[PDB]
DNA sequence: CTCGTGCCTGGTGTCTTGAATCC
DNA sequence: GGATTACACCCAAGACACCAGGCACGAG
RNA sequence: CCUGGUGUCUUGGGUG
């Protein structure tokens, strides 16, 4: 049905084993290369999202539309009745809803703070960001790819996710 | 001519057949890039813009 | 509509008009291809809406085709023979 | 729109691959494994399944379902089976392609007998087009007589190369065993020379000119024969309750017996000599089920004597595949009578009878501007010119108006069609054989008129080549509003008043308006 | 020993003619120097033949219309020589296919054998009429169904036992027929049971016509098709099917030619 | 891409006769199937004709993409080709 | 069964002479049993679609092997017409 | 797992829609057609960016039917999970066989083979939890899971978790 | 290409140095000993 | 009533030796 | 040693054999 | 109360 720039994919007589999903070994498929191309033929690296960037994007795409349907004229119950069907009228809600109990960085002021802070490959950058943890200990077990890198930082980057983290 | 050797040998070489010539096409039975298939006809968006509002899909 | 009733068509350049006498006022007939090995081993139930080449198990990359059936059954018969008359639907130089 | 609606996108076709297909994927696009040649049950209604004519392959008959896609006859394509081989066999055709790649590898290993090394070869591997480059590879490696174990190690064997010869469906090696000694020349069946090829490497299968995804040099050799679905095969009535098979059938049936037999000797009672027989005629089934002209040996023959109908035969020559449905084809919306001259029509009209005028149809699509006028047609019905025969809705249901008794009770909608009677100034094409140059094929304006002849004013009777002696030409209808325009504004008559060949004119004033005029 | 290649069918009148020159030759000058000949079913198209020279081989087949001409004979190694003259099932209980009769090709239990050893008795499911029709072959039999003696008694029966009746001169034991078949006609070997087997073990069309009104009045037609109002009626008299409205016909009936009041 | 600017144009700015009927032909077929109509239609009802007189006020809206023989095409449009 | 008329047939499955015909039209009714009520399949032979005329004469009689043999001739006239040929 | 996926769609248009306002009806088409839709090769396409300024580009004609073919090329957010990712979620069920548990658009099972021992369905409290000593498993509780199996129904995926690992659990 | 393959084969459909038919077949058939 | 012979149906399997030019 | 040898169309005129086994009928 | 299948392979004689 629908379609994507990576085409052909003709047969090979070697075939390939890095090609089943794991976010361990980096195996993200061959929609999900890490060098992807636009529609116009650029190169591009691989947009991986965090939840603090992703919870901005689409409410402010969501609440732009909402206002170009309204000829131009906050609370996530309210956000998704913007879309048509009730099939589209629960996954939006669903989606909202669960990055409203787990997204840290609710408000832009403190997610360009850490935007800035992290901005080496592409996908580890988005998965650090993801997942909070308090010391190192706990990073390099349940994101074991984390090991053999020799950089660390980490400690300075969840003191600065956990200063910036507001009360609860 | 030689209908069925040509067959068996463009197999044994894995012959590819870009499918430019006008036979290829017929026996196919696709529009042939000749005369009026030599070309494609696209819909001018800019110029139906110069209609009137009540034309409009909705 | 013989060999030489063809070729009429083509100096004229009515390539529209040879199509269509060749198709719809004949033997059309729709096939499924595999996206991935280009044959016609498409395993298609319409009412249940569920395609399978077997073979790439792949239920996704999946075209359907507008041929004569003589040429489908031209490429059966090839097949009988052990010749792969794969179809693919896009280029690639 | 004959065909029901289906979710898959809609595509052309850009290239066709050709290929061998390997062992593997034969089975792996089959749904049945074929082994007993009794096609039926035991001759109580129901064929039996494992059979030649297992309901899995598909269905030929109106009221049995395809027990794999669900659709009915008109629709399913039909599926493959696979036939497994006790032992594996040549095919037929690619023999002295086979013949040729013995001269080039070793008999031992496999490995081409030269390198780049050899600065003339070295010049043959540049050569783009791949069976240039074999050939002008086999013409260097063709007197290079024994398989080097060391370089001129290349990982060769020592071997002397033997000279391998055709001998009908055999191919015969003779070594020369190291002046002059006793050579002992062995037969080198399918299966040695299959173990053989499964060696070569993918570097030099690739340097043959073969390719690695597509045209794998082990694949020549046949190991499992695919069982192609009925539609290939089709059972006809000679006389309503009497049905005989078609050739492929019975040619199958000899190869599946010939099959079973290949396994009833190597578990018992073999004394060697019989082995060869039973081997070679299995060999010799699967060769005349290809191709039945095989130089220098007999052709297989039906029980009535003629030569049995192989798939080679089937492709070539005026009446096979090729030359007789593909390149050309019978066609519908013709029609065909002989002609009469008529000086009282004008140059692009033709005079074509009510019998014709009635059974040809043109699809007409309904609209705001023209629904009263053929809600009109409607009412005169088929045997009222003029009339109308279908009336077709948007999802394909005809409704056939000889049978509707409610033909009053029609209300049209936009967007269906009216397949109408022809009718005056339709543009239809004109075409007389032997269709020598273009303006065998020009298209007229009809005028329907009485009596059962086609009318042609007289002047076009020159690019034609036509008289009035008993001479007969065809009409075609065009079925769409595209091709109508494509005809009026192309093929025209008087568009061809001039013609190419000697930028002068092909019609002129004739015989007795040409003797009255002077 | 030597094969050599004979017309199909013909291997044991090449056996038997070789024979008949042998002993026939025997203690004259010219004796045919051959030992023994044979031919095996198994090896269809072949004789071999046991000498010491190959020339007694061209000898013993010398003029015989069965052999082909061609200089086709082999040799046999002595390790194979056994094997050449191996000679080669049924247990009450099993079962074993018809080859047979309206049975041909069902399955039956082997129920017994005769003391001689030739015949078995077989438990079948019968394919039965109950003498619907009387006053059979494989192609024109009936469809299996165990014996009904009730259905016999009801319809045309002699009973024998508990369970056993003789309907039309067989028998019948617990609704099977048990026939007596001579074991060559029978299959013991590589029996494939079936899927069956493993579930069981308008009033005026066509009537003449006469047009009282317009320019076909007085003719004879048929009415060909009459949808409505506007009728077809194959004309007699020109070979034409005309278009015509009802008001205009008369139709046959036991008197004369009647207006539409029929 | 393979697209060639508006300036930089090459083919002949008239339209051939195979251009020609594929234009009236395609557009005769839209009206058909009840596609709007651009101009005023008067006494002539018939598809074709209803199709040729938009070409002959040179009001058809659609573009002709010309291929040439290295795959590169120009895109010329109905209203801009000199019709003769 | 056909789509033609059976209803010029007679009882014994033949028509009798006289009686007009045209294309499609049953003229001899002849059925084949199918083997294993409803048990028999049309075997009836139809007029030439193209033609009409009247029936003439009906042969029959029995062949060689002794089952039963019909033949139908049919008759009609040919007036020339525009399109017919003629030569001196 | 999120991205920002480049992405297009075939669109047929029929002659009767070839209006001056065709761009925005197919605007709307391309969004009612595939927001909420899920594929096994990207996963949920949750909204598409920038829809009211996508460019269409120009519509091939077909031959021999007239309609038009529209190749919408287009910018969307996709969520698509991962086997070996470790998320977090809260639960929508508990039941013998273990406990289902809503990550956004769908539903992870947890079978109880890969359960820690020490965790125990109590149905007699109230309100029913996964319980320990200052550990808290109801409705709506933060718990970390990892995703060791993904299957394909190519119209909703499937997804196996566990929490039979390390720093796996209630926080 | 069409248009001058039939511009050139009609007119031989109609129709001491060898002409006619015979000597078009030699041109063709490209022989290497013409008559 | 039993045995033998003839006819019909079904199943399986081949073989005495006997038009001309061109590439 | 094969492959090449105009196009389309109409219509009338034809079809497995031999051997073995089983069943039925007639005669003793 | 809608759907609705009648053969093939040759050979020979003809038409332009
Ligand atoms: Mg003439
Ligand atoms: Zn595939
Ligand atoms: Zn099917
Ligand atoms: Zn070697």
């Amino acid at each position: 049905v629908s379609t994507s720039t990576v085409g052909a994919r003709r047969r090979r007589a070697k075939q390939q084993v890095d090609d089943e999903e794991n976010a361990t070994l980096l195996r993200l498929g061959p929609e999900f290369a890490l060098k992807q191309y636009d529609h116009d033929g650029n190169e591009h690296d691989l947009i991986a999202l965090s939840l603090s960037e992703s919870r901005l994007l689409i409410r402010e795409a969501l609440k732009a539309r909402s206002r170009a349907r309204n000829g131009g004229v906050i609370d996530d119950d309210e956000l998704a009745k913007v879309t048509s069907g009730a099939v589209a009228n629960g996954v939006v809600k669903k989606t909202l809803d669960y990055l409203n109990t787990f997204a840290r960085f609710k408000d832009e002021e403190t997610c360009t703070a850490v935007d800035q802070l992290l901005h080496l490959h592409p996908f580890e950058i988005a998965q650090l960001s993801s997942l909070g943890c308090e010391d190192v200990d706990e990073a390099i077990t349940l994101i074991p790819s984390l090991a053999a890198k020799k950089e660390v930082n980490l400690q300075r980057i969840l003191d600065e996710l956990n200063r910036l983290e507001d009360p609860y | 001519e030689e209908t069925v050797e040509i067959l068996f040998e463009a197999g044994a070489a894995a012959e590819l057949d870009d499918c430019r010539g006008v036979s290829e096409n017929v026996m196919l039975g696709q529009l042939a890039p000749m005369g009026t298939g030599a070309f494609d006809v696209m819909i001018d968006e800019k110029l139906l813009t110069s209609l009137p509002a009540d034309y409009a899909p909705t | 509509f013989g060999e030489m009733e063809r070729d009429c068509m083509i100096a004229h350049g009515a390539a529209g008009f040879l199509k269509e006498r060749l198709m719809e006022a004949s033997d059309a007939f729709r096939v499924h291809v595999c996206g991935i090995c280009g044959l016609m081993s498409v395993i298609a139930n319409l009412k249940k809406n569920q395609f399978e080449c077997r073979s790439c198990k792949n239920k996704t990359n999946i075209y359907q085709l507008h041929i004569p059936y003589a040429a489908k059954l031209l490429f059966q018969e090839l097949m009988a023979m052990n010749i792969a008359p794969r179809l693919y639907t896009e280029r690639s130089g | 729109s004959q065909f029901p609606y289906s979710s898959a996108p809609l595509r052309s076709v850009k290239e066709v691959q050709f290929g061998l297909l390997s062992p593997e994927e034969i089975r792996a696009i089959s749904v049945v494994k074929i082994e007993y040649p009794e096609i039926m049950d035991e001759s109580r209604q129901r064929p039996r399944e494992g059979g030649l004519n297992d309901p899995k392959l598909g269905s030929i008959d109106r009221n049995f379902k395809c027990q794999t896609c669900g659709e009915g006859m008109a629709e399913c394509p039909g599926h493959f089976g696979h036939m497994e081989l006790a032992k594996p066999v040549f095919h037929i055709g690619f023999i002295p392609k086979i013949k040729k790649v013995c001269e080039c590898i070793c008999m031992n290993c496999g490995k081409l007998l030269l390198d780049e090394t050899n600065p003339t070869m070295a010049q043959a591997i540049r050569i783009r087009d791949p069976k240039k480059r074999f050939n002008a590879v086999w013409q260097l490696c063709k007197t290079k007589m024994v398989c080097e174990a060391d370089a001129p190690s290349r990982g060769g064997c020592g071997n002397t190369q033997p000279v391998v010869r055709k001998d009908g469906m055999k191919l015969w090696g003779t070594w020369k065993k190291s002046r002059d000694a006793q050579p002992e020349r062995k037969l080198l069946t399918p299966g040695e020379i299959l173990n053989v090829f499964k060696h070569i490497s993918p570097e030099d299968c690739f340097r043959l000119g073969f390719n690695e995804d597509y045209a794998r040099p082990e694949w020549m050799i046949i190991t499992v024969l695919p069982v192609p679905p009925p539609q290939v095969r089709p059972s006809i009535a000679m006389d309503e309750t009497t049905q005989g098979q078609d050739d492929l059938t019975h040619k199958l049936s000899d190869i599946l017996k010939a099959n079973i037999n290949v396994q009833k000797l190597e578990m018992d009672g073999s004394p060697q000599h019989i082995i060869n027989e039973v081997e070679q005629l299995l060999q010799f089934h699967v060769a005349t089920y290809m191709d039945n002209d095989i130089a220098g040996q007999p052709q297989a023959l039906q029980k009535s004597g003629r030569p049995v109908k192989a798939i080679r035969a089937r492709l070539k020559g005026k009446e096979g595949r090729l030359r007789g449905n593909l390149m050309g084809k019978r066609v519908d919306f013709s029609a065909r009578t002989v002609i009469s001259g008529d000086p009282n029509l004008e140059l692009d009209q033709v005079g074509v009878p009510i019998s014709i005028a009635k059974t040809l149809s043109y699809p007409e699509t309904v609209t705001q501007y023209n629904i009263h006028r053929l809600t009109e047609y409607v009412r005169n019905g088929p045997n009222e010119h003029p009339g109308a025969k279908y009336v077709i809705r948007d999802n394909g249901d005809r409704i056939d108006l000889r049978y509707h008794k409610r033909a009053g009770d029609i209300v049209l909608q936009y967007g269906w069609k009216v397949e109408r009677h022809l009718m005056d100034d339709d543009p239809v094409l004109f075409n007389r054989q032997p269709s020598l140059h273009k303006m065998s094929m020009m298209a007229h304006r009809v005028k329907v008129m009485p009596y059962s002849t086609f009318r042609l004013n007289l002047s076009v009777t020159s690019p034609y080549n036509a008289d009035f002696d008993g001479d007969e030409m065809n009409l075609h209808v065009p079925q769409s509003e595209e091709t109508r325009a494509e005809l009026s504004q192309l093929c025209a008559v008087p568009l061809q008043i001039v013609s190419p060949q000697s930028n002068k004119p092909v019609m002129g004033i004739v015989q007795d308006t040409l003797c009255g005029v002077r | 020993i030597w094969g050599v290649k004979v017309r199909l069918g013909k291997e044991k009148d090449v056996v038997r003619q070789i024979l008949k020159k042998k002993l026939a030759r025997e203690g004259t000058k010219n004796p045919l120097e051959i030992y023994s000949a044979f031919q095996r079913d198994s090896f269809k198209g072949h004789v071999y033949i046991e000498a010491r020279k190959a020339e007694a081989i061209n000898d013993a087949l010398k003029g015989n219309v069965n052999v082909f001409s061609n200089n086709s004979k082999f040799l046999v190694g002595i390790v194979e020589y056994k094997d050449l003259l191996r000679p080669v099932k049924l247990t009450r209980g099993s079962y074993v296919r018809v080859k047979n009769g309206k049975f041909k090709g069902d399955l039956a239990q082997v129920d017994e054998v005769l003391e001689n050893g030739l015949e078995a008795r077989l438990k079948l499911v019968p394919r039965l009429d109950y003498g619907k029709d009387l006053s059979y072959t494989s192609k024109f039999r009936p469809a299996q169904r165990l014996f009904s003696e009730a259905e016999a008694r009801v319809h045309e029966i002699r009973r024998d036992r508990d369970g056993f009746v003789t309907y039309g001169g067989e028998e019948y034991y617990e609704g099977f027929l048990y026939k007596t078949f001579r074991l060559q006609n029978l299959i013991v070997n590589s029996i494939n049971p079936t899927l069956n087997e493993l579930s069981l073990f308008d009033p005026t069309l066509n009537k003449t016509v006469k047009i009282r009104q317009g320019g076909y009045k007085g003719k004879i037609g048929i009415v060909k098709e009459a949808n409505g109002d506007r009728f077809r009626v194959e004309l007699h008299n020109p070979n034409k099917t005309i278009p015509i409205p009802c008001s205009f016909l008369l139709i046959e009936s036991t008197h004369g030619w009647v207006p539409y009041e029929d | 891409e393979l697209a060639i600017l508006k300036e930089e144009r090459t083919t002949t700015p008239y339209l051939t006769k195979y251009e020609r009927a594929r234009i009236l032909g395609t557009r005769a077929l839209q009206i058909s199937m009840n596609a709007p109509v651009l101009v005023d239609i008067e006494g002539e009802t018939d598809p074709l004709q209803i199709a040729m007189k938009e070409l002959s006020q040179r009001k058809i809206p659609l573009v002709i993409r010309r291929y040439l023989p290295d795959g590169s095409y120009e895109d010329w449009g109905c209203d801009e080709l000199i019709v003769d | 069964l056909k789509h033609g008329t059976y209803e010029k047939l007679d009882e014994d499955g033949l028509i009798a002479p006289g009686v007009r015909v045209s294309g499609d039209d049953i003229i001899i009714g002849k059925t084949t049993p199918i083997p294993p009520y409803h048990t028999k399949r049309d075997a009836s032979t139809p007029l030439r679609s193209t033609e009409n005329g009247i029936v003439d004469q009906v042969l029959l009689t029995t062949n060689q092997e002794g089952l039963k043999f019909v033949k139908v001739r049919m008759r009609t006239t040919k007036v020339p017409q525009i399109g017919d040929k003629f030569a001196s | 797992m999120f991205f920002l996926k480049d992405l297009s769609l075939i669109l047929t248009l029929h002659p009767s829609y070839f209006g001056p306002q065709m761009n925005q009806y197919l605007r709307e088409k391309l969004l009612t057609d595939v927001e909420g839709t899920c594929t096994g090769q990207f996963g949920y396409i949750v909204t598409v960016l920038d829809g009211m300024n996508i460019d269409v580009g120009k519509g091939r004609i077909i031959p021999g039917s007239g309609s038009a073919e529209f190749e919408v090329k287009y910018r969307a957010v996709v969520w698509k999970p991962f086997k070996g990712e470790v998320v977090d979620a809260i639960v929508s069920n508990v039941s013998p066989i273990g406990f289902f548990a809503d990550v956004g658009p769908l539903n992870v099972f947890v079978s109880t083979r890969l359960i820690p021992d020490n965790l125990v369905y109590n149905p007699s409290n109230s309100p029913p939890a996964y319980m320990s000593n200052d550990e808290l498993i109801t409705k709506g509780s933060k718990v970390r899971l990892k995703v060791v199996g993904t299957r394909t129904d190519v119209n909703e995926i499937y997804a196996i978790g566990s929490i039979k690992e390390d720093f796996l659990g209630a926080i | 290409g069409v248009i001058a393959a039939q511009s050139i084969g009609e007119p031989a459909t109609q129709m001491n140095v060898t002409l006619g038919v015979p000597r078009l077949k030699e041109i063709l058939n490209v022989a290497k000993n013409i008559k």
